[PDB]
């Protein structure tokens, strides 16, 4: 609940501004004011494959306190390595290069 | 009395934030050898509220966007999380108590990416649309870096508690065991802020980025935004890395010290706008991909064994 | 309210109807951020802060905010006004609610009563989700292993279709 | 700095846990009264009350195994005030 | 009718004293008061059910009230000063009322 | 392809259905399944032609909505029954789910629309792999919960993909293309008595594997898409043309070569129980995919077609030769009929 | 190729580090004196309750009482 | 639950009567597939988590994990559709009739 | 399975985790568990073709212990009762409905 | 000279204790001068309820032995 308040007030002042914003003030063609990133794209899904990266490494703090301390320390380490070879492969494809 | 607590969370945030408009001023003016604003109060004190009560003043022209639907969402998105993130942040006592707190402030802040999209694309540009695909690759490619340095660290007060922090933190400062975390979190912090040597976005000089189209109150809001939040990737690292004083007793010394060390990382971001050259778009990327993520990714795998080999596993709760 | 459920999955339907109606590739992708959110807070409800704060980090701002972005890069060629389908949107909320209406009178019902939270231990500790994600590293390391290439010969994937 | 102290945050939490040992005993016996007095009690209000009419046994458990199935919160407080229901069904997701 | 025992029966007197004096004689609650506690315990592991061990409960909230009744008599006062500064914490810490601690524990360590 | 990815993709087309027959847990097969759609999408595109991105695109869809599918089902079961896997008790939509999403990953019948096109567009080698490492795979799930799937539904895809397959194969010309239409016709027969005898449907499978492996072989040794350019065989290779002759008959069911025992062992376990109605109508329209098969047979064997002058060119340089699989795949497939009983 | 990692150390000198350390970890749990107690100071906190057996005379060890000599006594994890 | 549960169905059905009517622009696709996986990944949780059935928790992400890289795929299809037509409509994938 | 590699090589990677009635994490028992286990001892030996009949009682249960629907068609027929009873003032709020009635620990 | 910034700081300095100072005096006020229980596992949450049922509605009442 108090969540809920909070981030709905939250909102609510941020209306507000905006109402103030488009009301306080209260033609001359003021209002006047592409090719694609393949590069952005890379980027974006190298993101997606590594933010699903963070959520399969999210469990460490709760793994840490798991009997088989030995086995999560060595699953763990398999991901992240296998992930940063990945990423190294990236780099010498030279996608990881702008 | 839980609203008095509202009324008495974002008053003091929206207060202070206003005089981060001045003092990122003065600050960078005395080293500039050129003192800010002096007139409109006795030392500048009274400037943010003429420019806060002339912005909301001047027409928020509605240029042609695309669509306003998203003109007026992003703008309020922005300060919608920004004056959000505040809520479970760990002073001795939290406004609220959120286990999964810093998942909580990871996930808010990641949608905040949204409204570089939103805005950009909405007001038809090619300022506009190039500064926002460009910009958001900063910021997603820092949040990959962000995550890691948050995780790490975490191993070791061992919850997603912010309100642990404090107590792992009950005799010494995490800035001394990870001082190259607290490193690349200060750029993943300065640099997620679409602020400092890194402002690629909004570059002005090369680009005119995507708030340019905005004015009066929509761009108002996004600033807004941008110094609420200035104060809390500030106000974490005196949190996750600088650990203040907490006594059951004396409460408040806590949020006094919180104070000392918040405006010194806040102070210290000025320092760097009045410092450094811009990083040029590529080498901000490679900055990340290819110097810092790689470093984030071993020292996590480094923070795993630290607490089995030391058998140092912090405690769950 | 006790219907805390029931309105949001509601809610999380009329999202589904938007995207349902093909809307402008990036007007819906809020759709799918919308129902997300929606989604990220009914999980929230039964208990499960890791699993659903984890869509709102990762489907919410991780694919959805990838997809548009590509959207702009293309497919967002932005050339049927929304409008029109805003008004076939609104068609089907009252719709749906006309499918959901003859079960209504025909009704569990009333609301959402006891239909959330089953059995909690009203004592007790270690009972939270991440206990289960975290199986990954004990007891159920297969789907850990799995993952994992998925992941990484979608790097080998991507690269070779870019390419 | 770090080792010597997380270990000390471990020898206090079993410090900590060994206190709820000692109390599962206690707070069982009173959860197990008290649940089993709700539905009597509620088993009542369904039978002196409210059940005259035809064709209805009085708890009529839906299963056949006669073991004791635990009570599900829904039939523990549900027909009991809408402060009830939500306390036991929100009361913690809600906060402290 | 599924058998659910009668209210009368249930009835019991109960230790009715917040968590915070719980949590503050628990250990020596461990120490005394197990044998009639461990056995609800094998009771309610071994035989699955609320409805046939409500015996052995009953017990269970006698030797408790017996424990702080004893408390009560014998070294009270700084058992009171003990929980009346370990319930002021927000999870109610053994960390912070360490010295009230031993000064119950010489006091119970002499006593009893 | 830097050879890396190369072994990476092929082990993923390769742990792909390996996972999905291994496991046992309904989720571990649908990841085995995912990760089949995902290694064969960048092999479909290795020319990159603009024939090929729409394949890859079209392939991509139709296995995604599946798989999809075959997730609800999953997801389905586990409310119903706690268990991750299919069991007596199984609502029967939730096991109809399972056939029609995994009759369209296997694309039988009504959904035997993107197996054509896809066929077309990609090469002869990943157009095998399309076709019979990638139908192992769902052929597996849907084998293993046979028991509790529904008779009359199978039938009808099965039935269905019997003509479709016929009657697409008629008019075809592109050999692709009358190969893909083959396998959904050869997939139906094998569908048609999972759910009386499974057994059988491995061996209208591997029969199916053994014939279309040489014969896809034979098509790229020239590397001919088209019949006529499998016609001018007589002068690129001559002695390929008899086996070539046998296998395109064994392919339909003609009674000497081994492709009979397929159907004809199908037709004696329906009549075994009673389907003397369907399995009758099947094995006529059969008739009419050897129809195609011969007329094919004209062109290349029975009847000499004319060829161009540089036709002399290719025949001076050596042929490249056919793999020895062709012949072990050839001999095994146009004659071990003698050898029936064991097979069954 | 010892003295390739010198220019390594002076440009790179980044990789170097993520190199070092990525594997540094991998060998500090394999050889260290403490490494055991990891996966036992987490297998000693009772986070369910631990159910007592019934008696059968037949165990002497099972410590009857929380104080007896006998049982897990981890007088270890204490100045671990 | 038995009420949602049908909500979250009836969201999957409507996304797939969706991505089975398509409409000029392929990434809408692409997008309601998402909305499915969307839907699926809730009604796992959902039903995991009422069942406290915690053994399972792996598979709501396992299957969000293997979901994304499925659509890492699909785009980078997309991507290579407008970059080969430019325009990327359902209408022009034609070529293989 | 189809191929069971798993068996054979005695590894088990897929089958530890089927049921609710397999390992819980921390030995948390799901809801069920003493069903699931009380209709798969018993069809063990009996294929399903016999484990589709005869154990159809403990599969009715189990059906209800998850669903738990049969529960809810009592309960909100009970509703029901209530409320026309209430309307016309048959059925008064109980003492429980009126709160207080010694909440005890 | 530089002795002017500081007017600004110190009311960014004030206006960021009020919120640490107040969330931690609008706890220990509605909550019965005793810091606001955290309930962060199932079993807090059972005692501090229990604490309610023990006295009065609110957990923060307490039952010194005397009860
Ligand atoms: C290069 O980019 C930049 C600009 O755009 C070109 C700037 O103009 C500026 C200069 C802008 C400013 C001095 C601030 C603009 C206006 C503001 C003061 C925003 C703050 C307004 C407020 C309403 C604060 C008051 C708060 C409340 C709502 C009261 C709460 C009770 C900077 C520093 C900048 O970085
Ligand atoms: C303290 C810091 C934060 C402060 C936030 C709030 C700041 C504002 C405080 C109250 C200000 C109230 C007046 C705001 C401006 C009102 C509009 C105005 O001045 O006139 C312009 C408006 C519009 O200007 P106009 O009609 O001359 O047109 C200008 C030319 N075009 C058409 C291109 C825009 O004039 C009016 O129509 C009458 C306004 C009367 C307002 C009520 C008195
Ligand atoms: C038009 C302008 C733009 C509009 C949109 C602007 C952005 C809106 C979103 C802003 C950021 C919100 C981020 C919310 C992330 C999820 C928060 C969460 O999961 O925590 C809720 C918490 C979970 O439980 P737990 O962690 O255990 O709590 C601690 C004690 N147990 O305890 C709870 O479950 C509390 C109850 C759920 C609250 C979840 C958040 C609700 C947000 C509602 C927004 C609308 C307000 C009402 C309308
Ligand atoms: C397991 C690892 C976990 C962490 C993985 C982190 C990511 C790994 C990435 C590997 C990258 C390999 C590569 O291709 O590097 C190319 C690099 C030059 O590339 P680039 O940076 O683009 O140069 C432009 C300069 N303006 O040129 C180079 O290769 C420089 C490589 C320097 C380091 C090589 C290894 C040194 C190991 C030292 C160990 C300790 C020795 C004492
Ligand atoms: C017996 C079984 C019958 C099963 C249904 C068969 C229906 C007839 C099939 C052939 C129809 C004739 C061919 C042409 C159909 C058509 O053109 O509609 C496609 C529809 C509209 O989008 P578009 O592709 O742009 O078409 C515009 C044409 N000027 O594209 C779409 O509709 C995209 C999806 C949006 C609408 C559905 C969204 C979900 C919510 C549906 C609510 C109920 C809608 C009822 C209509
Ligand atoms: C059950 C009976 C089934 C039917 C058996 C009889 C039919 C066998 C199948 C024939 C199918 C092809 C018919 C048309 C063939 C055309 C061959 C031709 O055009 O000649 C060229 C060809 C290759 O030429 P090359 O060997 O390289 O050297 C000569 C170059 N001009 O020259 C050649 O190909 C030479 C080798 C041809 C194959 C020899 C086969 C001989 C007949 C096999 C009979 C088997 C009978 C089994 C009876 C079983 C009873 C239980």
């Amino acid at each position: 609940m108090n969540l809920y308040t909070v981030i709905f007030i939250n909102i609510l002042l941020s209306l507000t501004l905006i109402l103030v914003a488009f009301w306080l003030p209260q033609y001359s063609e003021k209002a006047n004011p592409l090719p694609f990133s393949m590069k952005f794209f890379l980027v974006a899904i190298t993101f997606l494959l590594f933010d699903l990266e963070i959520a399969l490494l999210l469990p460490l703090p709760w793994a840490i306190q798991t009997i088989k301390t030995s086995t999560m320390m060595i699953m763990a380490f398999i991901l992240v390595t296998i992930l940063s070879l990945g990423l190294a492969y990236e780099w010498t494809q030279k996608g990881l290069e702008w | 009395m839980f609203f008095i607590n509202i009324l008495t969370l974002l008053v003091p945030i929206l207060i202070a934030m206003a005089f981060l408009t001045l003092v990122e001023r003065k600050i960078l003016g005395y080293m500039q050898l050129r003192k800010g604003p002096n007139i409109v109060g006795p030392y500048g004190i009274l400037q943010p509220f003429a420019d806060a009560m002339k912005l909301f003043m001047k027409e928020p022209m509605r240029p042609l966007t695309t669509s306003m639907s998203l003109f007026i969402i992003a703008p309020t998105l922005s300060l919608t999380l920004a004056l959000s993130l505040w809520v479970p942040l760990p002073m001795p006592h939290p406004l609220i108590n959120l286990n999964l707190g810093i998942l909580f402030i990871l996930a808010t802040s990641s949608l905040s990416v949204y409204s570089i999209l939103w805005s950009g694309w909405a007001s038809n540009s090619k300022y506009s649309l190039f500064g926002a695909l460009r910009a958001v690759a900063q910021t997603i490619s820092y949040e990959v870096t962000m995550a890691i340095i948050l995780l790490s660290v975490l191993l070791m007060n061992g919850s997603y508690s912010l309100q642990t922090l404090i107590t792992t933190q009950e005799h010494m400062w995490l800035l001394l065991p990870a001082w190259p975390m607290a490193m690349m979190w200060f750029i993943s912090t300065l640099a997620e802020t679409n602020r400092a040597p890194f402002d690629l976005t909004e570059g002005e000089s090369e680009l005119v980025g995507f708030n340019v189209e905005y004015a009066a109150g929509p761009f108002a809001l996004f600033f807004m935004a941008e110094y609420t939040n200035i104060i809390l990737m500030n106000a974490l690292t005196t949190i996750i890395f600088l650990g203040p004083l907490y006594y059951i007793n004396l409460p408040e010394l806590y949020s006094t010290n919180f104070m000392m060390e918040a405006l010194l990382l806040s102070s210290t971001f000025l320092w760097i706008r009045a410092s450094y050259p811009r990083f040029r778009y590529d080498q901000l990327m490679h900055l990340l991909w290819k110097n810092f993520l790689p470093l984030t990714l071993a020292l996590c795998m480094w923070h795993i064994s630290l607490p089995i080999f030391t058998a140092g596993v912090p405690p769950y709760m | 309210m006790n219907n805390y459920i029931f309105v949001l999955s509601s809610l999380f339907l009329v999202g589904c109807l938007g995207l349902a109606l093909k809307p402008s590739p990036i007007y819906g992708g809020l759709g799918l951020i919308v129902s997300g959110f929606v989604g990220c807070l009914m999980v929230l409800g039964f208990g499960g802060s890791f699993l659903g704060l984890m869509v709102f980090l990762i489907y919410l701002g991780g694919m959805l905010v990838v997809f548009g972005y590509t959207t702009a890069m293309a497919t967002e060629e932005y050339p049927g006004s929304n409008w029109l389908i805003l008004g076939f949107l609104v068609l089907g909320v009252i719709m749906e609610v006309f499918l959901i209406c003859v079960l209504n009178y025909y009704d569990l019902g009333d609301g959402l009563g006891d239909w959330l939270m089953y059995e909690v231990d009203d004592v007790g500790v270690m009972l939270e989700g991440g206990i289960g994600v975290a199986a990954m590293y004990s007891c159920a390391t297969w789907m850990m292993v799995v993952a994992g290439w998925s992941l990484f010969a979608g790097i080998f994937i991507i690269i070779e279709i870019t390419r | 700095r770090m080792m010597r102290w997380n270990q000390e945050r471990r020898r206090l939490l079993i410090e900590d846990l060994e206190a709820r040992i000692a109390l599962m005993p206690l707070f069982q016996a009173e959860k197990d009264r008290r649940t089993l007095q709700i539905l009597r009690e509620n088993l009542e209000e369904e039978a002196i009350i409210m059940k005259d009419v035809p064709n209805w046994k009085v708890g009529e458990s839906v299963f056949h195994t006669t073991r004791w199935v635990p009570p599900l919160i829904g039939e523990m407080y549900g027909l009991r005030t809408k402060e009830e229901m939500s306390n036991a069904n929100f009361g913690f997701t809600w906060y402290t | 009718i599924v058998e659910l025992p009668t209210l009368e029966e249930l009835k019991v007197e109960e230790v009715k004293v917040s968590s915070a004096v719980l949590k503050a004689a628990a250990h020596h609650y461990g120490a005394q008061c197990d044998k009639t506690n461990k056995e609800f315990m094998l009771c309610r592991w071994e035989e699955k059910d609320p409805r046939r061990c409500l015996k052995e409960g009953k017990l269970v909230n006698g030797c408790a009230l017996n424990f702080f009744r004893q408390i009560k008599s014998h070294c009270a006062e700084p058992f009171t000063e003990y929980w009346t500064c370990l319930d002021y914490s927000n999870m109610q810490l053994f960390r912070h009322c360490r010295q009230q601690q031993a000064k119950f524990d010489q006091c119970v360590l002499d006593k009893l | 392809m830097n050879p890396i990815t190369l072994a990476i993709i092929y082990f993923t087309i390769f742990l792909g259905p390996v996972i999905t027959m291994s496991s046992t847990n309904l989720m571990l097969m649908w990841v085995g399944l995912e990760f089949s759609l995902l290694a064969i999408i960048p092999m479909l595109i290795n020319k990159k032609n603009p024939r090929s991105t729409e394949a890859a695109t079209k392939y991509f869809v139709t296995q995604a909505t599946a798989s999809m599918i075959i997730l609800l089902a999953i997801v389905l079961n586990y409310k119903q029954l706690g268990t991750w896997m299919f069991q007596q008790q199984t609502n029967g939509l939730i096991l109809n789910m399972t056939l029609m999403a995994l009759s369209m990953k296997l694309g039988l019948a009504p959904f035997h629309f993107w197996l054509p096109e896809v066929t077309q567009g990609i090469p002869l080698h990943m157009g095998l792999i399309l076709l019979t490492w990638q139908k192992i795979a769902p052929l597996s799930i849907l084998i293993q919960i046979y028991p509790l799937l529904n008779s009359t539904i199978i039938l009808m895809l099965a039935i269905t993909s019997i003509f479709m397959g016929a009657w697409g194969g008629l008019n075809q010309t592109q050999m692709r293309k009358i190969m893909a239409y083959s396998s959904i016709a050869h997939m139906g027969w094998m569908l048609a008595i999972l759910p009386y005898n499974p057994s059988l449907t491995l061996l209208n499978l591997m029969i199916y594997i053994i014939l279309t492996a040489p014969m896809f072989m034979a098509l790229m040794l020239n590397n001919s898409m088209t019949i006529n350019s499998i016609s001018l065989l007589w002068n690129k290779t001559p002695a390929m043309l008899t086996m070539i002759s046998l296998m395109l008959l064994s392919l339909g069911g003609l009674p000497p070569l081994t492709g009979f025992l397929p159907k004809w062992i199908i037709i004696t376990e329906l009549m075994k129980n009673n389907c003397l109605i369907m399995a009758t109508l099947m094995a006529m329209m059969a008739l009419l995919n050897l129809f195609f098969y011969t007329r094919l047979i004209y062109s290349t064997s029975l009847t000499m077609f004319p060829t161009n002058n540089n036709s002399k060119m290719m025949t001076h340089q050596t042929k490249t030769k056919p793999n020895l699989m062709f012949s072990t795949l050839a001999i095994m497939s146009t004659m071990t009929l003698p050898l029936a009983p064991q097979l069954i | 190729i010892s003295a390739f990692l010198k220019n390594a150390w002076a440009k790179e000198p980044v990789l170097v580090v993520s190199f070092s350390v990525w594997g540094l970890a991998i060998i500090m749990p394999m050889i260290s004196p403490y490494t055991k107690y990891a996966s036992m100071i987490n297998k000693a906190t009772p986070y369910n309750y631990p159910v007592p057996v019934r008696d059968d005379g037949n165990m002497p060890d099972v410590p009857s009482h929380p104080q007896d000599p006998l049982g897990p006594s981890l007088d270890w994890l204490k100045n671990l | 639950m038995p009420s949602t549960f049908f909500n979250l169905t009836m969201a999957f059905s409507l996304s797939l009567l969706g991505t089975l009517m398509f409409r000029s622009h392929l990434m809408s696709t692409l997008l309601c597939l998402e909305g499915m996986v969307l839907s699926l990944f809730i009604m796992t949780s959902v039903t995991s988590l009422n069942s406290n059935s915690m053994s399972s928790m792996p598979i709501p992400i396992t299957i969000l994990v293997f979901a994304a890289c499925e659509a890492a795929v699909g785009l980078a299809l997309l991507v290579k559709v407008s970059n080969t037509y430019g325009t990327d409509y359902v209408q022009n994938l034609n070529l293989l009739q | 399975p189809f191929l069971d590699i798993q068996k054979k090589l005695g590894i088990s990677l897929d089958r530890h985790f089927m049921f609710l009635s397999a390992e819980q994490p921390y030995k948390n028992a799901a809801r069920c568990h003493a069903f699931e286990k009380e209709w798969i001892e018993c069809a063990h030996g009996i294929g399903g073709t016999r484990a589709k009949k005869e154990c159809k009682i403990e599969f009715d249960d189990f059906e209800e212990c998850l669903l738990r629907y049969k529960t809810m068609r009592r309960m909100h027929d009970i509703k029901k009762q209530r409320e026309k009873l209430m309307k016309e003032g048959k059925y008064t709020p109980p003492p429980h409905h009126s709160g207080r009635e010694e909440p005890r620990p | 000279m530089w002795f002017e910034i500081l007017p600004g700081l110190a009311i960014m300095g004030v206006c960021l204790v009020i919120p640490g100072v107040s969330t931690a005096y609008i706890h220990k006020f509605t909550n019965g001068g005793k810091e606001k229980r955290v309930a962060r596992v199932q079993y807090q949450w059972y005692l501090m309820e229990r604490d309610r049922r023990i006295s009065g509605v609110n957990r923060y009442y307490v039952s010194k032995g005397l009860e």
